[PDB]
RNA sequence: UUCAAAUGAGAACUUUGAAGACUGAAGUGGGGAAAGGUUCCACGUCAACAGCAGUUGGACGUGGGUUAGUCGAUCCUAAGA
RNA sequence: AUAUGGAUUCUUCACGGUAACGUAACUGAAUGUGGAGACGUCGGCGCGAGCCCUGGGAGGAGUUAUCUUUUCUUCUUAACAGCUUAUCACCCCGGAAUUGGUUUAUCCGGAGAUGGGGUCUUAUGGCUGGAAGAGGCCAGCACCUUUGCUGGCUCCGGUGCGCUUGUGACGGCCCGUGAAAAUCCACAGGAAGGAAUAGUUUUCAUGCCAGGUCGUACUGAUAACCGCAGCAGGUCUCCAAGGUGAACAGCCUCUAGUUGAUAGAAUAAUGUAGAUAAGGGAAGUCGGCAAAAUAGAUCCGUAACUUCGGGAUAAGGAUUGGCUCUAAGGGUCGGUACGAUCAACUUAGAACUGGUACGGACAAGGGGAAUCUGACUGUCUAAUUAAAACAUAGCAUUGCGAUGGUCAGAAAGUGAUGUUGACGCAAU
């Protein structure tokens, strides 16, 4: 929702490859 | 050209009270009054004379109504008497001395 | 150091908005809504302001009288008074060549 | 709108919404016998309409107004 | 709002049939450099216009106020 | 706002009106199940949307 | 922020006085447009609301208040409809 | 609506001024013409208004151990009306080189300058009316009280690269030249109507009547709007005091407005925000990240390179307080020569002085040597990517001469480019 809570884009944070 | 200006201030009030001596009073404005820079110009300018009651001052010079007040404000703070003597004009260029 | 605000409902600096701030017989400081100014009326071809007429706004010139809008002259509120004079130069000549240049086509078939 | 009546010389009524400042001086020129010099109206926030009907230095509100009844 | 200095002009509107309240005006002022001066106007209420007249001279002033007409309301001050 | 139409303060009105309480002696009537204003508008909660 | 007084069952928070401070005039000043719709004002009240408190309140209850030939809409036309 | 007075008319529809044009008035239909409405931006200059500053004087208040003819405050004039008043512009006389006039800014003159005498516009200003009777500042009285009553003063000036704003005449800029209509007026025109025992003009003056409908309170925001709310977010505009300083910067104060954000007691660790550190000076780290240093003004000095415009505040140095003085830079008045008087902050210079401090707080560029890349200004992924990506000027190609090119629509007596025409439009 806000600028908190992030999982899905990253760049070197969960959800890669 | 320089045409004098009398100012008279009355002292009726004070004095018969008993509070107020308007010899002691007419004597510290020969003092205190500035002409040309310093005090003690009375060069034939300015003249204080009274009669036991008022207080009449004949000026040719440069001398306005506000610094007759300067002056006898000054005269009271010196006798303590600033909280029951007041300096207030009856009409232009006549004073008077409110004891109440 | 007395501030004023607007008198009307408009709060912008419109065309129509001017404010000129004047000083009340009450002592202080008051704004006042002043009109646009008019504009001279001007030659038909010249372009210049010609004299003698009042500068009003177009609907209270109904209200002034005929001397402020109109000159004693042929041509006064329309024309430049130089104006007046160009044309009738104009007028006298060209009448005066158009009956002498009759007489030449005359000359033609007459004498062929 | 009573304390205006003493000093202001003006009577407040209760008026129909059809009606315009013509026929409120009409109605209350006949219907009290009395002139009205200027009328005033306005709509009230409830959606009633008030008029201020002010009358002529020849006759007074106040002994009109009791006149009517009301005080 | 309008000024009229003829004296003979300022009695004819006093006598227009319409007007019907005037007032006299004593203001004290003072002249060039010396003496204060009595100063009157004489205000006549019209129909349109508020006409007036000035008189500097206090021999003038009472000549006037006697030559107005006593059907006109005449409000002193 | 401050310069609006007709249309818009008549409705005002209307509202202005709505704005009350159940009034004290319709609850001592026979079989009344009324017990409060449930219809009640204030301009702090609920816009009423012109 | 502090002290005193007043009110009150009850006062760190209400009111008044005094003191100390801030906004520093592109303001925490004075007015309007859009928008809101009685929040404006008075009296009475403190169950709920004002994430402490409350005698106070944009709260609750009851009433009062918006006056135009000159300020606007109304009229004209623009992109357009 | 009409009346009264005026004006005009027996030369029927007015006179004066050489002229610009002037007046209290001083017939004008159809139709035609013109003007106003009606206009960009920037720059300096002139003028006006309000504010700021300041002198004299008339009142009130503050301070007074001492000093201070002191500090603060009051001294105001609306719409409208009459008269008058200017830059520009125009008229008459006159005929210019020994060229003259003239703006801050170089334009003008035999297509008639300079000069002399006039005309007009009335933004604006001035005087008077409105209007002191108001408002304001004080004093003297009355007194539960509706509360007033009686006296006064309210005056005369100065200054400006000042601030805000209005306006005037100009100049710069464009392959950009920077709305429309309602409405009002004038002119051309001569259709009609008109005098003599009498008529006409309500554009001359005065007098009469009427002017409806709706909006009108308040907030406009760290509590009245939108964000689930009494949310550090978002939301258009007007008015703008004094000091420091280039400044609407920062900082302090006046008018005005707030003192509202749950408090109390202690001062552990770890935090957030702000700081200081001896010696070394990037040895830290993917990486000078962060922080520090530099900073205003004046004077000196300033390279390679270059499209010759720049680079450049290049780089690199010095000075800066206070106090006492000196010099220079002006306005106005009577004369074919000089004084008198009055009013501005600007610059330069010299002594003295100090714990060597002095843009003393605030404010305020790190620089240099090269490579890769895009020419530059500009634009985009609102809420992870601001870039070398996009755009750009320049360059080049293609289609089309209107029964056409490109594209739209279900159709259409339908459209966009096109209010267009190859120096154009359309496609890359």
């Amino acid at each position: 929702r806000g600028r908190g809570r992030g999982r899905g884009r990253g760049r070197g944070r969960g959800r890669g490859r | 050209q320089k045409i004098a200006k009398t100012f008279t201030v009355d002292v009726s009030s004070p004095t018969e009270n008993g509070v107020f001596d308007p010899a002691s009073y007419a004597k510290y404005l020969i003092d205190h009054i500035k002409v040309e820079g310093a005090v003690g110009n009375l060069g034939n300018a300015v003249t204080v004379t009274e009669d036991g009651t008022v207080v009449t001052v004949v000026s040719t010079a440069k001398f306005s109504g506000k610094y007759l007040k300067y002056l006898t404000k000054k005269y009271l703070k010196k006798n303590q008497l600033r909280d029951w003597i007041r300096f207030v004009s009856t009409k232009t260029n006549e004073y008077r001395l409110a004891f109440y | 150091a007395q501030r004023v605000t607007f008198r009307r409902r408009n709060p912008y600096n419109t065309r129509s908005n001017k404010i000129k701030v004047v000083k009340t017989p009450g002592g202080i400081l008051r704004a006042q809504h002043v009109k646009k100014l008019a504009t001279r009326p001007k030659c038909g071809d010249c372009g210049s302001a010609l004299q003698g007429i009042s500068t009003l706004r177009p609907r209270q010139y109904a209200t002034v009288s005929k001397t402020h809008k109109t000159v004693s002259r042929a041509y006064g509120g329309s024309r430049c008074a130089n104006c007046v004079k160009e044309r009738i130069i104009r007028a006298f000549l060209i009448e005066e060549q158009k009956i002498v240049k009759k007489v030449v086509k005359e000359q033609t078939e007459a004498a062929k | 709108a009573m304390k205006k009546v003493e000093d202001g010389n003006i009577l407040v009524f209760q008026v129909s919404m059809k009606a315009n400042k013509y026929q409120i001086k009409k109605a209350v020129k006949e219907l009290y016998e009395v002139d009205v010099l200027k009328v005033n109206t306005l709509v009230r926030p409830n959606g009633t309409k008030k008029a201020y009907v002010r009358l002529t230095a020849d006759y007074d509100a106040l002994d009109i107004a009791n006149r009517i009844g009301y005080i | 709002a309008r000024e009229i200095t003829d004296i003979k002009q300022f009695l004819e509107l006093t006598r227009r049939a319409d007007v019907k309240t005037a007032t006299v005006k004593i203001n004290k002022k003072l002249n060039k450099a010396g003496k204060p001066f009595r100063q009157t106007k004489f205000k006549v209420r019209g129909s349109s216009s508020l006409y007036t007249l000035v008189i500097n001279d206090a021999g003038k002033a009472k000549k006037l106020i006697q030559s107005l007409p006593p059907t006109l309301k005449v409000n002193r001050l | 706002a401050a310069q609006k139409s007709f249309r818009i303060k008549q409705k005002m009105a209307k509202a202005k009106k709505q704005n009350r309480p159940l009034p004290q002696w319709i609850r001592l009537r026979t079989n009344n199940t009324i017990r409060y204003n449930a219809k009640r508008r204030n301009w702090r909660r609920t816009k009423m949307n012109i």
